[PDB]
DNA sequence: AAAAAAAAAAAAAAAAAAAAAAAAA
DNA sequence: TTTTTTTTTTTTTTTTTTTTTTTTT
């Protein structure tokens, strides 16, 4: 189910620009072998597969470098076009295609994606809808039957991103987050934290304004009380004048009237003309914002605990697969087994400037659980990442047989290579009994190819080598011509 | 035995160099090949019929090739004459080589007991010139490689004809081919077995094939039904289980022999049966096979334990079940070792280190123990210190977050936000795509509290405003 | 002529705690092949060499994971030591022994660098004087003749921290300012930037301080003017009417007097006592700091330009070597050569939040200078990084000929591997005259070792493998069992 | 002249089978030269073929190269022609390390016409636990007598191979390609001995075959002339692909040294540009006469060394278009060398069409090398090495001065505002040299407070323009 | 075809931690 | 010899800018 059939790479990386240089690669079952010299566009095929399936460029690069460079091609712009023909989960043939352009705008290279086409054959008619990127991605996900994160990380993992299971806690958590299809809830966590942080900044601002206003309130109340006192003295002077009936007291009353009118003018100053309500309302706003901030802290902590509990629950099932695979395919006597352990932060809060993520894979040497990341071997790391990817494919992707290993035996020794080949043979034999399974393997070693081809024999492989014009050529060769490329 | 008996020492899947780099498992396949050659020499067989897979590696190392060549020079070469002749044209059967004649037909080599062989799936022609290890042996003048397929479209199996007295053999060879390809040729009738025209029905048709026999894949196996009816026996080769006894086919009435590998290449529960090599005796059109045990191959003992199938000492919960399963497996391994020791009596050539395997199926929820601390017990007592024990087995975020929010609202005290109010905002955010649900709810509650506090004319006191908002939250949530 | 000689590892990574598993490795010349299974101690030996030479732990790991784990060792504390015996540039025997203690407490392990030893012969002195970390590092740097950066990056490069030439702009810039010994000037650059940013945040605070001081000054000047006018009115009325209205005059006098005294007491409040002086002083400070900020920005820009010019001045020669090495080693006619290009940002300011660095390795594909990072294959990246390291070794490492290549033939095809073997053989042949070259190839490829053994023959190689209790014993094997370990 | 007392030995060395076997142009190139060597041996009716090692380029030869070597050896080395010389020495010592110590033609099951006595080179040196080489495979197959292999690393004792034809006695000493460091140690330590014949040590030609380095810049890693056995009469010396096959005596050594050279251009060094030849040694009692024979099947090699410093008339340094001139000169050189190859080709008809052409350029006075990827795309189909056509090879900057220059230039270009001229340059110099965490914020502090202080004491009105005007006036009084 | 607003990432920046240096005791 | 205090480095989470995408105009 969900088997890829054909590809047409044009204008991507070292592949040529004109139609004459558009290369076609047909994927075999159950094992497709890609060989060739360094460069030459072997990984570029996996990059095109990932881009047409999901729309994501290889890690560390954007569309500016993915497309053939217009400066190298000596053209003002370069138009690339990848077309993939595959069968969906039900079995219908689909011929999705994606187009991009990389124009040369002065020194920089401007990139733009054209509208792709979906071609679903129906009753002998090949429709062609010029859908946009969002519809293209939705249709690819619904046809291949697997999520975008799975296609990105488990199936079409880039060569430079192949060791993603042994990244830092944040990156590993995000990867297993999008894989577990729970990224909307962490987006909710993110907006919760951002709202608390903005509210905390607003609370801080309100408190300096509060300093300035309390002073205004005190000044207004002091001058109001003094105005009342002067009015009382004016009334007393008037009473004394009445008692006499005193011109000195009349002048005193006149001066008191002048004081009263001048201070009533002072009260009318917009600085504290209505400070009584303004200060009260702004203090109320500060207090209510800080109370909501406390509630946001509590809810952020609760949601974080819920999300990690969900992560641990989802990982509990695939941990058994990881353990079994590590026990079966690790020839060394170092690590009994490995698993992924996620630990929530008990002291987490939305006011934290920097968070602490405890997502990790652990090497259990003996009975003590060590941290595999950092202290693991290079070959151990390669094998661990490969085992994690294989278990992830076994668990989630049952409607997408494809798995695509870009040089799986990178740092593995002789016996680990043999065990990995044996494991891949077992995976092919188990998964190809009922549904189609494809195991695209770009490689540069010919003892791995022999071990893989002993069972489920391959008959035709692909030689991907450059030509005179320095484009990339995808040619098909029989097994008899296999040793000329691999080492 | 007489002048017409065609004694053929049939052997198959003698892998060479299997675990050659292994200190304890090395120099074992060479010993088995030495024993096979000794059996052939002592029994004075006419020739040796190898079923393929004579070399484990596709490109055999220097040590394995050198040892094989030394053994062939020691045994296969001799002054004894050959008592049978070849009636087929050797320019076709062995026409791939630049010397297209049988090794004893060459005047530069004095071959006593020739070795006819086919190529298995481990050593098949690969390369620009399509060379195999058996081709190296044939070029050296030791092994007659026959039955190679010379086409990728149609397989015409031209036989090599042998005559000893009145007994005639039409030896057919078919090297191992990608199983799906051979199946697709069999179903499409693209394979034809050429037969000798003279004396058509007096040839003892023998077929040697290196293909999967059991249920491996939909196209990754060759059923016996597709083989031609005119064959009399069919040695089979790719299957390492020892089935030297010829079996009757009720559908086509041709015998089938499965010599099986000499060495235990895989730890499947099919190699536990003792390995024997055949001794074919052919008189006219009558076949008699006498098996000879191999005393130079270490015994392979394996048992299957299903913990879920033993609900008597393995309770699923059982907080101390790890020790129980470890002890049970310990007794199993010890019993296997004792059986190996007790069978080793009377055999001075079988290496003193049995191959022990123990597959465990914890389908019932049990957890595996340390294979890495349960093998240290048998580091020096088994020939496979690593593969002693094999372990194998045969919720929505919305509900979890809802239950967590439900526990939180009832476990802690909310200052201002209403009971059960964020949780329905987060669900709106993640389900209705509204990217400002949290902000809108927070601002709404903020504005409502501010308006109520303004309306009631609270003083600018922290305790008073806290009490007021607490009472507002505790009274307005009812309706 | 620094020549490493022998070195002992105890308690580091997986090497045993007791002083019985103290593995000793004697480095041969000019080729020292290290082989073994995945795990073992192959890269740990290079890690120990780098730690002895410089004191820097492997990347991604602090001292907590470098030492043998106390939990795995089943001990409360683990004592590790590495003793390297070598010769310095003057050909005198030196032996340095560093120590460390993990001393795990509670759940979180700790670390502590014990005092080292500088055991060195002086007429048979063998003085084992104890030295601090700084003294150890300075002595090792002085004796080996190569700086800490060269030892960390060119000579002893960790497997994980390889392809560092193909890193981001800032990372590459700060690896060639430590190789070019310009770290002090860039620390001064960062000091200038920090000072400028601090003065800018003082100026931003002074904005609102000046606003409020201006408001206070306007209030104070208004009340002073109203004081002077009231006093003038009081005295004018006094001397006009003092020369019935007579007592009305006196009442007006007392009113004016109370107005004057209250106004004067309002003046003596701190916010208005002298606001002109405070406003002037704050304006003076603000303007002075703004002008100093302008000068600091100018000086930061010119010092950044000077640093970039010095980097280019060294990089032109290093690239002159790199071009030849790449054109002699790379077996592919698609990249004409490579070089490292850097240029200062045109609009660079000390107030910028993010400063973009443009230090990169550029592939010259055809006639255009593309950037290697982001659009190079794994094999081209590996070869370019190895060639850049080799070029830096010829330029900077002329008094130290150690160069540890940890699995150089990774993601390299057959032709490039043969060419790399030829280049390494030529390097050994050319750099072994009047000096002592020492290569530390640690590979898992039989073919690469067999190509390296035809010239500059290997008589003995070191095989690192685990023992019964997983201790990574180092065993010395003559060349009669090499194939037992290589793939 | 040949008679019953004339040893006709064909001397070949460094055949290097399997060199670039996967290259389309030069794949089968080596098995054509080997075929020509064997054909020369057969048509000259030589007694035996003596090889100086390096018969196989790869240590573990692939299936194709080994198979082709076996094919050629079986075709030519094997025949019904009887051998004419006998080995009057115990074959269990010189032909040791094998389970069949007897010579290949002394086997009763082998019909060898022209035996081959070969030593092992450094490319195919014995590796493995059993210490086997490809020569051991060839010996076990019964084609080549591998002799002269070292026994132990403690000391080497070269056991002779005593063979004679009538009145001509020749002792065939042989030494494998031991690492050249061990051989220097083992010579200065005198831990080496050549066992002389047990009797009549006067009538022995004492032909010694060695495969080691020779006079070169690697003084530590080579065996110098003399410094060897003094009673030798011919030391064939391989591992030197330059052909010096003419036996030339030195000033005082009393033994001829022959350097047959390789039969294929493995490296592109100028030494291999010379024509390759074959030995055809003839020995009559004690007389030596070696007649070189050209190898027509060897691909032509043309190397020219040019340096750009010694051609100043055309290659002018500091020229706008010197690169175009260099490219034109290199193109003319390539064209002239290709035309020379074409002219030399028509003298025969066996040389491969595409010659090996390469020149090295030594730009040292300052030159930009041209794009070697565009010079050599004009030659995809006219040179056997399309990539290695052009080789390019060759043969203060204080930070303080640069930063001081930039500081003074910036100060002269743009005027400052408050900071004193030249102060912060010395401030940062003190920061760097004296490594103290000051002098930057302190220079700023000092200067800010001096200026602020003055601006107040002078009673300056708080406005915008006047304050900066007076701070500028105060700044100008520094000079 | 154009504007401007926003989503995404990658590469520079900053928090936090943990060990070393110091600087008091 | 111990303890506390501040300093400096590093790992890794965070923020910033820029470029492409999407929506309107
Ligand atoms: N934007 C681009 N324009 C032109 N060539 C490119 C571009 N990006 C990469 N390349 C080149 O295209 C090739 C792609 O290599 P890749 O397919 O990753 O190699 P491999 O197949 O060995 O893994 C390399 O030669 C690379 O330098
Ligand atoms: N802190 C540690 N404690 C114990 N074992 C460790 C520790 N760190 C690493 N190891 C193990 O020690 C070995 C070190 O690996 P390394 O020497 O880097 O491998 P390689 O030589 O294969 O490159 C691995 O087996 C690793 O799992
Ligand atoms: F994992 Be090891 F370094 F090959
Ligand atoms: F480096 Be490439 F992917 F072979
Ligand atoms: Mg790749
Ligand atoms: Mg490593
Ligand atoms: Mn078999
Ligand atoms: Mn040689």
């Amino acid at each position: 189910m969900s088997r890829i059939e054909k590809m047409s790479i044009l204008g991507v990386r070292s592949f040529g620009i004109e139609d004459k240089d558009k290369q076609i690669i047909t994927f075999f079952s159950p094992l497709t072998i890609l060989v060739g010299p360094n460069g030459a566009g072997k990984t570029t095929i996996i990059e095109c597969l990932k881009y047409i399936c999901t729309g994501d460029f290889p890690p560390g690069t954007k569309g500016n470098t993915f497309v053939h460079d217009p400066k190298v091609a000596q053209e003002t712009d370069v138009r690339a076009q990848i077309r993939l023909q595959f069968r969906d989960v039900n079995g219908e043939l689909i011929a999705v295609q994606r187009s991009m352009v990389c124009t040369q705008k002065s020194k920089k290279t401007e990139f733009k994606t054209l509208e792709g086409v979906i071609t679903r054959t129906k009753h002998g008619e090949k429709v062609s809808l010029s859908s946009k990127c969002a519809e293209i991605d939705r249709e690819m996900i619904s046809s291949l039957g697997v999520s975008k994160a799975v296609l990105n990380n488990v199936i079409f993992c880039h060569q430079e991103d192949s060791n993603w299971p042994l990244s830092e806690g944040k990156a590993l958590k995000q990867k297993f987050d999008e894989i577990f299809s729970a990224t909307r809830y962490i987006k909710a966590l993110e907006t919760l934290r951002q709202v608390r942080q903005t509210q905390g900044q607003k609370v801080k601002e309100y408190q300096m304004e509060l300093k300035y206003l309390k002073q205004y309130k005190e000044k207004a109340c002091e001058i109001r009380d003094q105005i009342t006192s002067k009015e009382a003295q004016l009334t007393s002077s008037k009473e004394i004048v009445k008692s006499y009936e005193h011109n000195l007291a009349l002048g005193r009353q006149k001066g008191y009237e002048e004081e009263i009118i001048h201070f009533k003018k002072e009260l009318r100053e917009p600085q504290f003309r209505d400070a009584e309500e303004k200060y009260r309302e702004m203090m109320i706003v500060m207090r209510t914002t800080e109370l909501v901030n406390k509630d946001l802290d509590i809810y952020y902590k609760t949601l974080d605990q819920a999300i990690m509990k969900f992560h641990s629950m989802k990982m509990e099932e695939i941990n058994k697969i990881i353990r079994d695979l590590w026990r079966s395919t690790y020839r060394g006597q170092d690590i009994e087994y490995i698993e992924i352990r996620s630990d929530a932060d008990e002291n987490v809060s939305a006011s934290d400037k920097r968070r602490n993520y405890n997502y990790r894979v652990v090497m259990l040497k003996g009975d003590t659980a060590l941290d595999m990341r950092g202290r693991c071997s290079a070959g151990q790391k390669v094998l661990a990442s490969l085992i994690i990817r294989l278990a992830l494919a076994e668990t989630f992707c049952l409607n997408c047989g494809i798995i695509a290993l870009d040089e799986p035996t990178t740092n593995l020794d002789r016996e680990n290579i043999e065990s990995l080949a044996h494991a891949l043979v077992e995976i092919i034999k188990s998964r190809s009994q009922q549904r189609n399974f494809q195991l695209l393997v770009i490689t540069h070693d010919e003892d791995f190819v022999e071990l893989l081809g002993r069972s489920e024999y391959v008959e035709k492989f692909y030689r991907i080598k450059k030509n005179i014009d320095q484009c990339s050529e995808i040619v098909k060769c029989s097994v008899s011509s296999l040793g000329f490329n691999v080492h | 035995d007489d002048e017409n008996t065609f004694k053929i020492l049939v052997a198959t899947d003698i892998h060479l160099g299997f675990m050659e780099k292994d200190a304890v498992r090395g120099n074992d396949t060479f010993v088995t090949l030495d024993e096979i050659l000794r059996l052939a020499q002592e029994n004075e067989v006419d020739f040796i019929l190898l079923g393929g897979d004579l070399f484990h590696e596709n490109k055999p190392s220097r040590k394995t090739l050198h040892t094989c060549l030394e053994l062939l020079r020691k045994y296969c070469m001799g002054d004894r004459p050959v008592q049978f002749e070849i009636l087929s044209d050797q320019s076709v059967n062995f026409g791939f080589s630049k010397f297209p004649w049988v090794n004893y037909q060459d005047g530069n080599l004095n071959i006593s007991i020739p070795v006819f062989s086919i190529h298995g799936n481990h050593d098949d022609p690969t390369g620009a010139d399509a060379l195999c290890a058996l081709d190296i042996l044939s070029c050296a003048g030791f092994v007659n490689h026959f039955g190679r397929s010379m086409s990728v479209e149609k397989i015409d199996i031209s036989p090599v004809l042998l005559q000893k007295g009145s007994t005639k053999i039409a030896l057919y060879g078919l090297g191992s081919i990608p199983d799906e390809r051979l199946y697709r040729m069999f179903v499409n009738k693209k394979v034809t077995m050429l037969r000798p025209k003279e004396d058509e029905n007096s040839w003892f048709n023998l077929f040697v094939i290196h293909q999967n026999r059991s249920k491996h894949g939909s196209t990754n196996f060759i059923p016996e039904q597709f083989l031609d009816d005119f064959i009399d026996l069919v040695i089979w080769g790719h299957e390492h289980e020892c089935k030297i006894a010829p079996t009757k086919n009720e559908q086509q009435l041709f015998y089938i022999s499965q010599p099986g590998s000499s060495v235990v290449t895989s730890l499947s529960p099919g190699e536990a049966v003792k390995k024997h090599v055949g001794l074919l005796r052919i008189k006219g059109r009558k076949m008699n096979m006498h098996k000879i045990p191999l005393h130079t191959v270490r015994q392979f003992f394996m048992e299957d334990i299903v913990l879920a199938n033993h609900p008597d000492i393995f309770n699923p919960d059982n907080p101390k079940v790890t020790q129980a399963i470890q002890s049970f497996c310990l007794e199993k391994i010890e019993e296997m070792l004792e059986n190996a020791e007790r069978e080793r009596l009377g055999n001075s050539h079988q290496p003193e280190k049995p191959l022990v395997r123990l597959r465990v199926d914890y389908s019932g929820g049990f957890e595996p123990f340390s294979v890495l601390r349960f093998s240290q017990k048998f580091v020096d007592r088994v020939a496979n210190p690593k593969d002693i024990i094999h372990f194998f087995r045969h919720l929505r975020v919305e509900d979890l977050v809802k239950q967590y929010f439900q526990t939180a609202e009832k476990n802690v005290q909310l200052s201002l936000l209403t009971e059960r109010g964020m949780g329905e905002a987060v669900q709106e955010f993640v389900d209705k795509e509204e990217k400002d649900a949290i902000e809108e709810l927070v601002k709404y509650q903020l504005e409502k509290t501010q308006r109520f506090l303004k309306e009631r004319h609270i003083d600018a006191l922290e305790d008073k405003i806290d009490e007021e908002v607490r009472r507002f939250r505790e009274t307005r949530q009812k309706n």
